[PDB]
């Protein structure tokens, strides 16, 4: 099986990898 | 307030200096060793000495105050029109929540989620990718004889469902829909201190500093205080952008106004997951250790 966090590749909606802010649900 | 001695006349070596506020992966501290990073490291050390006179004189008389320094350093430091100007001035507000996704550059701290001692297994119910084993690591504080959930880090651990049912998501709602899930909800993140919780956290790191530059303390009990103030600085992550690195230039301003001059953190040491990877009083015993104390 993939590494930890090696699941996530070649993929255009990978996340960026910084601190994001969204609204609470 | 008695004045204190500010900050030392002996000086790091410029090497030295130039890694003041690195994040020195693990897996690439190539970026330490870049014109640019030696720049606005030097730079921080010269502006955390700056502020260390300041703290020194009285002239800062409050760990808000002294953030405000840091975060005018921080902003100073970003390109003429930079988009994310507004998320490194800023405050995070209690009507909003925080994650940082554990891709790069942070893919180091996977293992460290997996392996660490506090740990627990536990279901993610995610609405995608259904139920998911994760390792979660889950930060608290005590204050005031109370618990404070803090950062909360997820690995999940089922890698080759994930690969296989995320190629499978992103056609159907599109790589634009898929990709506004993996902004909050990557199955590797951390969902960081609720904002609701910064004016308690802020008062008491007002406390902290108010104690932290006191003219009796002995050199132990100094760094100790240093120490937990960057350990609840770094950990509550006050600000939108670069909590971090404010947190680095407090504790190390706080040090320099009593005319310590603390070395760079150890190459694979980046002081504020270490922090958010630990409980206060670890950290505070561990704090000397992640220093690069060496001759």
């Amino acid at each position: 099986a993939p590494k930890f966090g090696d699941w996530d590749e070649n993929n255009p909606s990978s996340a960026d990898g910084y601190t994001h802010i969204f609204n609470k649900v | 307030f008695r004045a204190l001695p500010g900050p030392s006349q002996r000086q790091l070596e410029v090497y030295d200096q130039c890694l003041i506020g690195a994040a020195r992966w693990p897996d690439d501290s190539s970026k330490s060793n870049t014109p640019e990073n030696r720049a606005y490291c030097q730079s921080m050390y010269n502006s955390i000495r700056s502020a260390g006179d300041e703290i020194s004189r009285g002239g800062i008389t409050s760990f808000e105050e002294l953030w405000g320094r840091a975060t005018e350093w921080r902003l100073s430091k970003l390109q003429r029109g930079e988009p994310l100007y507004s998320a490194f001035a800023s405050e995070r507000t209690s009507d909003t929540d925080a994650v940082t996704p554990l891709v790069k550059p942070y893919k180091s701290v996977l293992a460290r989620v997996v392996d660490h001692e506090d740990a627990h297994d536990e279901i993610m119910q995610d609405n995608l990718f259904g139920d998911l084993n994760v390792k979660v690591y889950r930060q608290t504080a005590y204050l005031h004889g109370n618990v404070i959930p803090l950062n909360t880090f997820r690995v999940a651990t089922d890698t080759e469902y994930l690969r296989d049912r995320v190629a499978h998501l992103r056609t159907e709602l599109g790589a634009k829909a898929l990709k506004q899930h993996l902004q909050r909800y990557n199955p590797d993140r951390i969902d960081h201190t609720n904002a609701s919780y910064l004016p308690i956290i802020k008062d008491h790191l007002n406390d902290l500093y108010r104690q932290a530059i006191s003219s009796d303390l002995s050199q132990a009990e100094l760094i100790s205080l240093i120490a937990r103030t960057h350990w609840w600085a770094a950990s509550a992550m006050p600000d939108q952008r670069g909590s971090a690195a404010k947190a680095e230039f407090a504790a190390r301003a706080i040090a320099s106004a009593h005319g310590i001059e603390l070395p760079p953190f150890r190459n694979g040491n980046v002081s504020d997951i270490e922090a958010m990877l630990s409980g206060e009083e670890e950290f505070v015993e561990k704090y000397r250790s992640l220093l690069d104390s060496d001759c």
